[PDB]
Order: C-alpha cells, then structure tokens, then sequence
C-alpha cells in the first residue's frame, strides 16, 4: 500500500471550480449592502427570475444576505448525480456566516461551462472563522469529462517527488512481480507501465499495482526552516561538521564561541545543537550560518 | 413613416445589468434613420438641381 | 405619537403614551435610579390615556 | 449492508429547488419593510390575486411579515402527492422566524418550472439561529421526473470515493455473488452491472446488490487540517519518520529540538506527535513543515 | 548517498512560477479597497467574468 502513496496515476486527476451565490438566513451577520452593490443586484436578479420587479430606483438594505464565492473540486471520473463538497467564503463587510444557507450557485470551470450546482446548510466552527464555511455534499455533479483511460497500452506512473532511485525502485518491483518488461522508467518522476487492451483489465492491473510494497530509499539531506511559524524540521539524513558558533546571549554552559562536534546520524545533530542551549529563532539564524559555513551538510529550504 | 435599423456585433460582457449596451461598443454598427412620404420627398433635390450641382463647371 | 415622512402629506400614528395613575401617589416606593414601585398602600396601577 | 454506503446508482439521485415566500404570525420580529420594498410588494401582489387592491400610493409598514427564501430537495423517484422537508431563511433585517407560517411557496427547479408546493409551519430552536428555520412535510409534489430506470441491461454503480481496489473488490464481490459476468468495472469510480431486461427483475437485482458485504480496502494516508475550525485529522495509514523538530516555547521535557522517531501504525505516530507537547494550532505547523521536509508519509490537505 | 547530496544533474532544475489572486472569507482584516484599487477592479473583473454587471 505505499504505491498509492508515491505516485498518481496518469488521467486520474481533481479539477478546480468556482462560482458565486447568496448566503441567506444570517441573524444580522450579513452585507451591508451599502458598500457591496452587487449583493443587492444579484439579489434583484434572482427576484425578476423568480417573478418578481423590484422598481430600479429604490433602496434596498438588507441585513441577513451575504455575497458569498463558492470553491469545489471536480473529482476524477466524476459523474453526473454525486455529490461533492464546497467552501463558501464571504467577499466584502459581511461578519458571519454562521447559520447561512447557499442557495442555487452553479460552479463554473476553467472553460465557464457549468459542471456542479450548489445548494445546502453552512457549517461553521463558532479563534474560530466566522466568514468561510464548508458543506459537505453540498453540490451535485451536472457535467462529465471525457477521458483515454482504457485507450492503449502504456500509463504513467508520476512520482510525486523527483527521484532517480525511487523511480528505479518503483520500475524494479512492479517487473519483480507481474513479468519483466511490465514498466520502464522514463525520467526522474514518470514509470510507463504496459498494460492489456480494455478498460477492466487496466483497472485490475492498477488494482494490484497500487497496494504493492516497495521500500521507500533515503532521500536527500533537508532542513526546512518556516520563519512565519517559526519552525525548524530536519530529516534523518541531515549530518553536521565540526566547528564553532557564536551569537548573541549565548555562551559555553563560559565563552561566546562553542563548538560543535562532527555529526553522522540525527540524534547526534539534535544532541550537539542543543547543547548549544539555542531558540528556535536563534537556531534559524545558527543554521543559516552554518550552511554558509559548510558546517551543515543539508539543502537549507526556507518556507 | 419614419424607419431606425440598427445592425452590429455586440460582446455579451460589455452588457449592463439592465440588458443594455451603448451604441460605442457595437463592433460593425450600421445605424440608419429614413422616412417616406411627402415630408421626405421634400428633402430630395431636384433631378436638374442634383444634374447641374454634379456637372456645372462651378 | 405621530411621526411625518417625505413623500406622505399625512403623518402616520406611532402608539400612544399611556400614564399610569395612583391613589396614592405618598405612597409609591423609591428604587433609586428616578423609578418609583407600587407598594401596598398605592396599589392598583390604572392605566390611563392622557386627557381622561 | 456495505455497498449502499459505498456507491449511489445511476439515475437515482437528488434535485435541488427554491423559491420565494413570505412568512407571517411574528411577534414584531419581522421585516421592517422599509429598507425591503420586495416585501411589501409581493404581500400586494398576494393581496390583488386574493381579490384586494391596496392603492398603489399607500404606506404599509409591516412588523409580522418576512419575505423568505425557501429551499428543497427533490427525491429519487419523486411522485405527485408526496411531502418533503424544506428549509426557510430569511432575506433581510429580519429580527427572528420562531412563530411564523409559511404561505404558499412555488418551489421552482433549474428550469425555472414549479416541482412543489411549500406551506406549513416553522420549527426553530430558540446561541440558536433566529432566522433560520425547517418545515417537515412542508412541501407536496406536484410535478414528476421521466427516468431511464428499468430500460436497458446494464447500470452503473459509481463510487463515493474514487479507487481501483475498492472498484475491482466490488466487481469481484458481485461476481463471486451472482455469477459470472455479471459486473465489470469501467474506472476507478464506475463498476458496471448487466440486469435483467424490465423493472421488477432490476429492482430485485438492485435489492440483492445493496446490501451485500465488501471488505473495504486500506486508501491512501491522508491528514486533514481544517484551520478555520482548529482541528487535525489523520486516518490509520499515516507513518512517520524519524527526524527533529523545533517550534517556538516548544522544548524537550531541555533543548529547543525535539527527535521524531520512525513510526509505522497510527498508535505510534499519536504517541511521537503527543511527546512533542504541541497545541493543534502548532501541531498544524509542525505538520506542514514535516510534509515539506519528508517525515509525513502522508497526503496533507487543508480543508 | 553522498553524490546526490554534493551534486545537481544537468537538465534536472527547478523553474518559479508567479501569478496574482484574490483571496477571500477574511473576518474584516482584508484590503481597504480605497487605498488599493486592484482589489476592487480585479473583483469587477471576476464578477463579469461569471456574469454580473456591477
């Protein structure tokens, strides 16, 4: 079960869809409708739909409608009839969404073309979010898409991180267990597997290739530094060289310089760097140092 | 009887709220305002006066 | 209680401010904060429409 | 009793409709009236169809009067005389809906054509939405959809979730069921299933299927992080690896950087991600810097 | 496991990519709007997009 959680399958992809709507039902929570005209144009556009002409010149100030932006995800091998779930975000001087219901929005794709419509109950926390909110099933699928799936003989195996050895490894044991030329390695990221003329019989054959085991080879050394959060994350193959660092406050537990020991495993690093007695936002700065030192053997990443 | 034709190629994002569009955004716009009657045949020249304004050397 | 507004010539009623009335207005206690309370010897509150 | 929690069927599925109304018997906790002209208006429009003809030049301000968006859905399969729940929600500055009535309400689909026909009495809770109610039975069927149910030999069984395995466990378990070819799978997410011709025998074939039992197959490792409402969720297949963390206020229970150690199941990486002694805000941090870095062998997603 | 970490392979390179976005369902702490005009022509331009005329 770790092939399904390396790669993704080629065609079996998620789309992205937007649209607009109303949020009715808030207890005084909503728009303004002063600073916001289009909730009140929208609004006179659902009326005369629905059968109803407020005269163009009057004044409409409304307390409990919010203009709201709905997002959604096109599943793969989507159809027609199941249901999907949608995040409704307030755009402009609305407070809370708290017990709002989405009216009819129908979610556009990239093209415009309608592909879901929208309609259900808000749920919000109530520190919590008060103007975004989630439904689930809150939308049902109006479009499908076509797709190849099941034309050809060859489907590609995308690996979501880069890898030579991954990829060999991947290639190795899908040919160790069904047949030898059954995949090839393209590049660093893409597996092409050989696969038999349908659509059951690939279904089966990517039934039995993604719950396969295969063991996972060291990657590279990485320390991921989050100034925002201020967080710092290495992994197991971060190393460290011996030498010395010195900053503000911080001294030998005595003098400014302390040193710092060759390091080959990670619970040697995280031994010698906390000996340095050193806060995350201090470590940042220590580690920065350090790979420009060469004293850290790892890909600094700042996130 | 007086007639206005309009014709042109309108694009569906330049229209108003109010399902209306100035005639500046319409791309081959052919407006024309005509009338019959004797009204309107007051307003032609005379096929002399238009002989003569069309070959009189001055 | 008449409230005038644009666009109408006729001012529309808004309620009426009844008075209470007392037998004994001695007798009302003192809550404080300018209120004073019914007691046993200014019973009966009457409602009344001002004029009667 | 597992497959009909984990596909829907083809041409069963659910509509959605709305319409307008005006709810009546507040307490003064209605429209104002003045700053919502569609109010007034249709309360004129209902009025002159009753037989009453207010001038048009006459002010009319209303305190037991809200004008109301109501929403439903339409069920599978739906015949005239049938009731179903809908919802209400006011419109504007609107006080509370906790004793009104709902009048007549057309209840319109996406083609702009009358499916039910609302009226009936609010439920509202009364820290509990004022302006937001439920009607059970409020609305009566009128209209009735054509289906394609019962014509043709095959029907498609169309999964929650999309999933080769589950798609080819469900084909197999039909299979080993009811005979030989009696289910294909098309994709991940459609298992095609031949019935017999008519529609006793396919409501028959559909009742044997439903409640049929299917292992279900170990997805894909999955951490859910819901910001807006401050909560983290990781399912059973989520493994860690060994590697230091470091987070503000955050220590050994000591040094700023705390090791992670390699965890296989769930019970193990609760236990290395509780040493840590973060709160949910920080354990989102800490996660998303571990997706960065490597250490999740997980699929993070925010929601 | 050193070459991978001492090394980069020629043609194996990593690209940046920038746009522009709105980002909404803020509790009152987005843009002014007043101050920044693209906020409010990018919305317009959104919205007629999916329809609406403002």
């Amino acid at each position: 079960e770790r092939i399904r959680d390396l790669t993704s399958v080629q065609g079996v992809r998620e789309n992205s869809l937007i649209g607009y709507g109303l949020v009715v039902g808030l207890d005084g929570t909503g728009d303004q409708t002063t600073q916001t005209p289009f909730t009140t144009q929208t609004l006179n556009n659902m009326l005369s739909q629905l059968g109803i002409t407020v005269p163009t010149g009057t004044n409409m100030q409304l307390k409990n409608v919010a203009a709201v932006m709905v997002t959604a995800s096109y599943p793969p091998f989507a159809r027609q009839g199941q249901t999907i779930d949608v995040v409704v975000s307030s755009m402009g001087n609305a407070k809370s969404l708290r017990g709002g219901t989405l009216l009819m929005t129908p979610l556009k794709g990239v093209d415009s073309q309608v592909y879901a419509l929208a309609q259900g109950n808000i749920l919000v926390g109530g520190v919590n979010q008060l103007n975004g909110g989630r439904i689930t099933n809150g939308a049902i699928i109006e479009r499908e898409l076509p797709t190849q799936f099941g034309a050809g003989n060859t489907i590609n195996l995308q690996l979501n991180d880069e890898d030579f050895t991954m990829a060999q490894q991947i290639t190795d044991a899908i040919n160790r267990a069904r047949g030898y030329g059954s995949a090839t390695a393209l590049d660093a990221r893409t597996v092409q597997v050989r696969v038999p003329s349908g659509n059951s019989s690939q279904v089966r054959f990517l039934a039995d290739i993604q719950n396969m085991e295969v063991n996972v080879t060291p990657q590279d050394a990485k320390v991921v530094i989050n100034s925002r959060t201020g967080s710092v994350v290495m992994n197991r193959e971060v190393t460290l060289d011996s030498c010395a660092v010195a900053q503000g406050n911080l001294s030998v537990t005595g003098g400014s310089l302390q040193s710092v020991r060759s390091s080959a495993n990670l619970n040697s690093v995280v031994r010698a760097l906390n000996a340095l007695g050193a806060t995350p936002m201090d470590l940042m700065s220590i580690l920065q140092s350090m790979q420009s030192a060469g004293c850290l053997r790892a890909k600094l990443e700042i996130i | 009887t007086e007639f206005i034709r309009f014709s042109g190629v309108v694009n569906p994002r330049t229209i108003s709220g109010s399902n209306s569009v100035p005639s500046t955004q319409v791309a081959d716009a052919r407006i024309e305002y005509v009338g019959n009657g004797y009204i309107n045949e007051a307003q032609n020249m005379g096929w002399l006066q238009r002989f003569f304004l069309n070959l009189s050397p001055m | 209680v008449s409230v005038t507004q644009q666009g109408q010539a006729a001012p529309v009623q808004v309620g009426q401010l009844n008075l209470t009335t007392f037998m004994n207005d001695t007798g009302l206690e003192s809550i404080g904060e300018n209120l004073y309370i019914e007691t046993q010897s200014s019973g009966a509150p009457n409602e009344s429409t001002p004029g009667l």
